[PDB]
RNA sequence: GAAGCUGGUCAAACUUGGUCAUUUAGAGGAAGUAAAAGUCGUAACAAGGUUUCCGUAGGUGAACCUGCGGAAGGAUCAU
RNA sequence: AGGAUAGUGGCCUACCAUGGUUUCAACGGGUAACGGGGAAUAAGGGUUCGAUUCCGGAGAGGGAGCCUGAGAAACGGCUACCACAUCCAAGGAAGGCAGCAGGCGCGCAAAUUACCCAAUCCCGACACGGGGAGGUAGUGACAAUAAAUAACGAUACAGGUUGUAAUUGGAAUGAGUACAAUGUAAAUACCUUAACGAGGAACAAUUGGAGGGCAAGUCUGGUGCCAGCAGCCGCGGUAAUUCCAGCUCCAAAAGCGUAUAUUAAAGUUGUUGCAGUUAAAAAGCUCGUAGUUGAACCUUGGGCUUGGCUGGCCGGUCCUGGACCCAGCCGAGCCUUUCCUUCUGGCCAGGACUUUUACUUUGAAAAAAUUAGAGUGUUCAAAGCAGGCCUUUGCUCGAAUAUAUUAGCAUGGAAUAAUAGAAUAGGACGUUAUGGUUCUAUUUUGUUGGUUUCUAGGACCAUCGUAAUGAUUAAUAGGGACGGUCGGGGGUAUCAGUAUUCAGUUGUCAGAGGUGAAAUUCUUGGAUUUACUGAAGACUAACUACUGCGAAAGCAUUUACCAAGGACGUUUUCAUUAAUCAAGAACGAAAGUUAGGGGAUCGAAGAUGAUCAGAUACCGUCGUAGUCUUAACCAUAAACUAUGCCGACUAGGGAUCGGUUGUUGUUCUUUUAUUGACGCAAUCGGCACCUUACGAGAAAUCAAAGUCUUUGGGUUCUGGGGGGAGUAUGGUCGCAAGGCUGAAACUUAAAGGAAUUGACGGAAG
RNA sequence: GGGUAAACGGCGGGAGUAACUAUGACUCUCUUAAGGUAGCCAAAUGCCUCGUCAUCUAAUUAGUGACGCGCAUGAAUGGAU
């Protein structure tokens, strides 16, 4: 628990036994699956995705209701992003905290954060590259990652 | 982490059966398990153990008698062949009499007595006594 | 649990770690180093053949009392000066200086013993005839 | 068709040098151990008469002292 | 590509590329290193040894080069040099025992310059010769086997029908001595054997001891801390159970001590199987690579038929054998939606295909010797593989079988652990699907050889038709996203606050400061003290806690910003992305180092006044580095929870922090809600605390230090009696101080941990 | 009257003393503003002096390494490297 710290809290998400759409559930199964596409084009994240479905349109699963994951729908479509969602959020917070890193040298704690944000980076991007989801000569540079995530 | 359910189901047994508990729960079930539950089960030294479906792992409530002296893995699983089983029975069991070795098997799981009737070996799995 | 490698591919950091803490072990060390072939003034041997060089009585250590009738032997092996115990009531007169003395361990295995400082062996033979043989007067000194 | 001869080849051996390893000498220096407890003091063990110990830096015949920061293996589990 | 070789091959040459090995330990060094079969010790797992009766290799003083020859880089063949070395008439000539015996040296350490081809086998022109190969003898307490120094009576006292203790006998016999025969190539020896061969049957048994361990004296005499003994503890200072003597007794016996090394003992090297809070020993802490280890999940069940061996029932009994019967334990063969390659000749033989394994059964192998072990009366035995038969002009059991164990071969199986497939479909079937693209060819029409279309086999390409067309859960493993939070988490600016010191003013006036007491010191040139004004640097009091955050070190005035973070909430998202980790990185209290800036206070050094025998110490007064900060180093602490990290379970209880979920005779917002606080039930996570001991521990104690002789969740590190010593040396990092790595000689029987009693305290009651 | 030594400069004598001797950690003693610290030395600084020991050579008043009561070494009159 906590791969990078000490923690060893638990709060997590539980899926209910029931692996069939509600009764009161009235969408079809393609329906939402347009609905998806619509958020995705206004460059919601899957993790968004998700989250306003339920949130305002009543769908607690989408596999339960379109058949497919939520990103596994992205890609036959096309919108499946290159850089994967967890990969590209942690590149971005990567750079964040580079960047205030030039502004502040004195911040060890800071440089402490980023050595374990980057040890992050690259154990995430090596099983990437075991599963051929990113080209086998990925690399993370600090200079240009900016680029990616831009 | 989790390296071994068979281990924490055993010691889970154990750190029941000494407590006197006539009941544990284990978790999480596996083919494993169950089946090793089984070899436990024709012999008597636990009751009727039920299987519950969480669409997950599962879990696995066991019932106790208190015929159970001491159920244990082998870790790691050595390779036993026909001229090994002597050894690991004189090591692991207190007589000659009772107890069992629970191997696995390309014929499935089984005790060593079951083992030397149809003549098979293969990896030690653990023990009950 | 109990902190050593249990895992069926981890057979060769156990035999890594055994051959290291086989070290700490002094009669492997003294063993393999080969501390009596060069250190031990046998060279590793059971007995030897020395030289007298003076013969000199010592102080005893604490609590006891006395004096120990020891002598100053040259080794004809290797040329080096080690004191060697003439032990027997009145075995002093028999050994003269400048003989040959077959000498041998105290049994300590090179420590020293009892309450005697500094001295590790004692005299065996005497020109060629044991120590016993003389003290008990069974032979006589050749001469 | 012998000795012999030319050029090659394998190359013993020596000289020089380098290197590695193993022994061994040395004025003097600075340690350790043993002995008996010779000289000076009393550092520790009691709140050991300045609580002790750790790291570090100065100082001092010597044990040691002092600073700064720790620890309680404290003389406090407590207002 | 060539040369050379018997031949492959950088074996060598020419040309051309820049490869090859390595933390899975290359390369280098040491080896008191020839390797193996084997030996010692061993409950098991193991440890030490292996020059040496067999096999393979290398060498003949150290190299080098060749002749002959199938076969040699040969040495009881040669040549040359080096080192020794023999004769010499001084010109020259001849050497090689690591073969047999034998001589010197070295050592703690090791045999006769004997005989012979008779046995085994080898060599030759070979029934005939040769063989220090080989065999026999000499020395030989290397080891091993068997096994003598007595036995039985009668008296005799003691004695409970007899065990003897003394003085009284007649027998038996080999140790030895020898005819002779056997034995042998000839002898010695063994065995057989006439005669000789025992009363102290002197035909004489020794080696160590007698305090404990450890078996066997408190017997006598000698010495008198001396001699000496004593593996260790100790014994000896004039009654020594321990030395020196005698007597007695013990253990083993033709054998018994000493020394050394090694094995067991040793669970003190720990895979089985150690320990790490305090006895030695958890890296200061995080990241992280190799390595080790890694959630669950994919044909189960049912039904039928059948083969085999256990118990009986059958009994069928000379323990023994049969269907039916009962079960049991296996093997099968089918149906269940059905894996189990597929065709030809027709369960074998001829074809075409196959995810890789790991693992395990069996087979083959693993030389002989050695080990276990079958049989066999070498008189037994160690042995040896002989042997046994009514006595044989021959008959006849044998001369096994196991263990080997890693690598390689074959084989049956499919749990356990991996590995592969069908996601932009480049997917699987159409066996005879349609075509099309090409390639191969046996067979023709036989009078023989040319023509390319049917045809058959691939090997593909496009189309159409088939299918239930094709993706495991989301792990109370993880990662990320989002929502309100919560923090004395971090960085940069800014805002207080008093206090301290120093200054300027105002007021008096003899002291002030400081101590256990004093003195140094400041004071009528106004000290101390008073009020106000002012400046500097530090530090953020009280609130403040068995409270919070942080990987640790640490973090406490306000606010703004910056970028992070844990926990909770989640019917969000990805699906194993993980745990611990050699090598390698980031951070790392204080002190210390370098360069600027600041330097109020404290204050190492130093100076000082006391105290004292002396104190350059503790006490007092000053005080320099430092304390603060900006740039960089250092990388250590009792960096401690003296307790590695991750995972699961085990016993009750109440408080408390952050979150979240349902709820009040409560006050407030505001007069009420959708305020806040408080109060009551819950769960998550924490920091902890109380009792108990199922259990653990040497105990103190421990909710982990439990789930550990009923010994196995993964993994990293560390220790092996105390010193010497974290020293020396080498390497490496650092400006230095120093850090990391890190011995040995030598020395010692103890060092130490927890607790008990007492004693003691310039401790409390 | 106070301050100031990277201002000029300065930086002591005598006795006894440790189960041989030798030496003197130590003590006593007069005295200074302070009594030479860290270091270094027969040094380009030591008279005695060609000091003593070692090394270098057959032989060395030379050289080097040590020793140190040093006529008369010594710390920005900079000390040691």
């Amino acid at each position: 628990g906590r791969m990078h710290s000490s923690g060893k809290g638990i709060s997590s998400s539980a899926l209910p036994y029931s692996r069939n759409a509600p009764s009161w559930f009235k969408l079809s199964s393609d329906d939402v699956v347009e609905q998806i596409i619509k958020y995705a084009r206004k460059g919601l994240t899957p993790s968004q995705i998700g989250v306003i479905l339920r949130d305002a349109h009543g769908v607690s699963q989408a596999k339960v209701v379109t058949g497919n994951k939520i990103l596994r729908i992205l890609k036959s479509n096309g919108l499946a992003p290159e850089i994967p969602e967890d990969l590209y959020y942690l590149i971005k917070k990567a750079v964040s905290v580079r960047k205030h890193l030039e502004k502040n040298r004195k911040d060890k704690d800071s440089k402490f954060r980023l050595i374990l944000i980057e040890s992050r980076i690259h154990r995430l991007a090596r099983y990437y590259r075991t599963v051929a989801v990113l080209p086998p000569n990925w690399k993370y540079e600090s200079a240009t990652a900016s680029a990616l995530v831009a | 982490t989790r390296t071994s359910v068979l281990a924490d189901a055993l010691n889970a047994i154990n750190n029941a059966e000494k407590t006197g508990k006539r009941q544990v729960l284990i978790r999480p079930s596996s083919k494993v398990i169950i089946k090793f539950l089984t070899v436990m089960q024709k012999h008597g030294y636990i009751g009727e153990f039920e299987y519950i479906d969480d669409h997950r792992s599962g879990k696995i409530v066991v019932q106790l008698n208190g015929r159970l002296n001491k159920c244990g893995v082998i870790q790691p699983r050595f390779n036993v062949k026909i001229n090994d089983i002597e050894r690991w029975t004189d090591n692991l069991l207190p007589a000659r009499q009772f107890g069992y070795v629970i191997l696995t098997t390309s014929a499935g799981i089984m005790d060593h007595e079951e083992a030397r009737r149809k003549h098979v070996s293969g990896k030690i799995l653990g023990f009950v006594y | 649990g109990k902190g050593k490698p249990r895992g069926l591919n981890s057979a060769r950091k156990l035999r890594v770690h055994r051959r290291n803490n086989r070290w700490a072990d002094q009669a492997y060390k003294a063993r393999l180093l080969g501390t009596a072939f060069k250190s031990s003034p046998f060279g590793g041997s059971s007995h030897a053949k020395g030289i007298v060089l003076e013969k000199i009585g010592i102080e005893s250590k604490q609590p006891n009392s006395a004096i120990r009738k020891c002598v100053r032997v040259q080794l004809i092996k290797n040329g080096k000066k080690v004191t060697a115990f003439v032990p027997n009531d009145g075995c002093l007169n028999f050994v003269d200086e400048n003989d040959e003395v077959l000498l041998a361990g105290f049994g300590r295995r090179g420590k020293a013993k009892g309450d005697i400082p500094g001295v590790r062996f004692k005299v065996v033979k005497v020109s060629g005839v044991s120590l016993l043989a003389l003290w008990k007067e069974k032979k006589e000194k050749p001469r």
